[PDB]
């Protein structure tokens, strides 16, 4: 009786759609929820965890857990680069398939600002300086410990402190980016070398962390590229 | 201020509605292999398992919404002039008569959900809702189901969510017919729990967690090189 | 006059909708209700209903009233079990037919006590010991009249209450268990032989019975697999 | 379950309808709005500005910056005429792609008052008179001085002002005209001839601008006359 219009786009299935479905078992009563421990509510609670990052990613160590052990030489020039990776967290491959890389490769866009945290895994007796030094987007990577320390950088003494946390800041045009292929380096060199009570043979090892900042956001899902099948599974 | 999180959230990230299935079906045939089904799982489609097994238990509503869509075969048959198909898609709860033919008792469901679709309406829709003895799905289980058994490993018959049906109630004409239902899934009210590494290697088997082991990411030349 | 769209599941006949249907015969006065004695609102008022249960499940005896009689001899071993059957109420053909079981069958789900009585249909000058023992699920049956006693259990004296009522417990990981195929075992043991004054020549009965208690419920209902036609019946 | 009428009309799609349309793209949020300096909310703010007109039209001009100078003769007869075009600012190729013309020809229908701008652009030691005549519409262009001076003028003497605005009032029989093809007539004439320091060779020049009045309105949207394409560009 009451009258009622076409409203063009009746009758169709949109798959982004939140329309009520009928309930197919309806008078069924499901079992009460129970107080599992772990409740998570958000994505950014995982991208929020630390994860190791592999930085030692040089052909035939991606398949060992070398990957993630930046090796510190016992001797070599000061000023010589302990390792150096571009702040591309969905894109580059040294952060790409951590925690926070994986979780990026999900979304099209993101926004904030990455933390980053290095552990040396030497000796107690061990001392020594780093410089980490960051580069911003445009800049480009710096070529010797001179340019490093000229720019934003750190004095990392592994006698003082094992651990170096480093806040990586959002710096961009718009509010936020493509997660695909400027965003910034970080370079650590050998301010001076590792100095032990003279009796070691081995080397020591780096660890590298990277988490999200609580101003970190994703903007657009999308289907992750690294989970690929040809067909149904069964 | 900060920016918003909302399609961050477990909510979000989950409940999109995706093609699970399909399958096709004749409205002809010599046995009574005229019908579709699909043993509902969350474990055939890379995407949505992988980011399923993101977490360790889950709890959600099933909300299935089926594309049926029917095409007239071949030749040599003459003045077919169907009249309008009706499709039955009866959804098989845990536990519930499963049919063997197109025309079993068991598509009688005198307790089997069941919606007739006649086509150029709306797709159908239905909504299963958390059925689980247990208080949540369990994506990963690190245990036997009968622990005599070794090939029991990882299989709980708490995860199992019931069978879907599909065939015609009708032919409509003499000549060949066949339909494609193409479900699409769609979790609604999603609790997680436990937080889990994405997959890294490439999944096998859709009732396995087993593995060929991959590298943990992409190479690159140098330690200190930036392409 | 008034939009409208399509919103897909119309047109649709879901079997297990709730939608109210046009009356054929509208403007027809129905006849009042009349108190009939019985009002059943719910099938637990018949499952906590006592049933008589057929324990004497021996080949033969199906076809006769001795299928609900248990014997019990005038002069057996000591420890001898008088009878035994597993607590599955819609599995084991020992309680399956039952009213309790009856009702379990038209469902999938089911939670609560069991509730069993046991009544001695011998002489009033009879007297006698009974061990009714029962096993928790996984624990198997006992063997012996030891393991029973070791076990829960109570010393049924047919001397001091020709009945006795026994509460079987619930005990499953879950708040419901399919009714289809653990669950436990009921045992009587003979603690003590039937004594009488020294002139009887046939044997006493036990009589059971199964019942279900107030905090039982069905969950899903479905077919029962008892009654079966090959098409209609006119 | 609610009655519902066909309403003549549905399954229609109306071009110019306002109804709601389903969002592609929900739960995504969009970048907040930025305060942009320009922030232009009606086209007749466009049509309020002055622009350049375009008078010396004579072929050969029309694609040199000299179509926008009236030339001033430095000898000529007392009472001849500057020039002269009528008040078809949607119509009269002078005014038709002036940025007020532009704005007219994407309309049907229009009203308000034409404000004209006559700018000296000869030396500040240059003096003279000349007679600015408006015709009324149907009346006709004036052929002498003394027909301009009987009717509605200004003297504008250059050397008191080297501007005059003009403002062309609404006279017409409707509310709104077509902006397709009276209007009036614009004419300027020798007053008195341009009198300068005797030394000086070349002539001196007018610039003419055109302008809407706060009265302004245009009714009937409709496509340009100007823009043509013979597909898709691309």
């Amino acid at each position: 009786g009451l009258p009622t219009m076409l409203t063009p786009g009746s009758n169709q299935f949109l798959t982004s759609d939140d329309f009520q479905s009928p309930s197919a078992m309806p008078q069924f009563d499901v079992t009460p929820e129970m107080d599992i421990p772990g409740q998570v509510n958000n994505l950014m609670e995982i991208a929020e965890v630390d994860s190791v990052v592999p930085v030692n990613n040089t052909e035939g160590k991606v398949l060992s857990i070398e990957s993630y052990q930046i090796p510190v030489q016992s001797n070599s020039t000061n000023g010589s680069q302990v390792f150096g990776f571009p702040l591309m967290p969905g894109a580059s491959s040294v952060l790409n398939r951590t925690l926070l890389g994986e979780i990026l490769n999900y979304y099209t866009h993101w926004s904030g600002s990455i933390k980053l945290t290095f552990m040396f895994c030497g000796s107690a007796m061990a001392t020594g300086k780093f410089l980490l030094a960051y580069s911003p987007p445009g800049a480009g990577a710096p070529t010797t410990r001179k340019e490093a320390m000229l720019g934003t950088h750190v004095i990392w003494d592994v006698g003082l402190q094992s651990s170096c946390v480093l806040c990586i800041p959002w710096i961009s045009q718009t509010h936020y980016r493509y997660v695909v292929v400027a965003g910034g380096y970080i370079t650590c060199w050998y301010q001076t070398n590792i100095v032990v009570p003279a009796d070691t043979q081995s080397d020591c090892k780096i660890l590298c962390f990277v988490s999200a900042c609580n101003d970190f956001s994703v903007r657009m899902l999308k289907d992750t590229p690294f989970i690929k099948q040809d067909n149904f599974y069964q | 201020n900060y920016h918003s999180r909302s399609e961050s959230t477990v909510e979000n990230f989950l409940c999109r509605s995706a093609c699970v299935f399909y399958t096709t079906y004749r409205n002809h045939g010599t046995d009574g292999d005229n019908f579709g089904y699909w043993v509902i799982n969350t474990r055939q489609v890379a995407q949505l398992r992988r980011k399923l097994e993101m977490f360790t238990y889950a709890r959600f509503d099933l909300e299935l919404t089926f594309v049926i869509t029917s095409t007239q075969e071949q030749s040599t048959i003459q003045g077919q002039d169907s009249p309008v198909l009706t499709h039955q898609i009866m959804y098989v709860p845990p536990g519930g008569p499963v049919p063997t033919k197109v025309n079993s008792y068991s598509w009688q469901t005198s307790t089997n959900p069941s919606v007739f679709w006649t086509e150029g309406s709306a797709p159908p829709r239905m909504s299963i809702p958390f059925i689980s003895i247990g208080n949540a799905y369990s994506m990963f289980y690190d245990g036997w189901a009968k622990f005599d058994k070794q090939g029991t490993y990882g299989i709980n018959t708490l995860n199992n969510m019931g069978t879907l049906y599909m065939r015609h109630v009708n032919d409509g004409s003499p000549g060949p017919i066949v339909s494609t239902v193409r479900i699409y899934f769609k979790p609604k009210h999603v609790k997680t729990w436990v937080p889990r590494p994405p997959r890294l290697c490439q999944y096998q088997k859709a009732g396995n967690v087993n593995f060929e082991p991959t590298g943990v990411t992409e190479s690159r030349t140098d330690i200190t090189t930036m392409q």
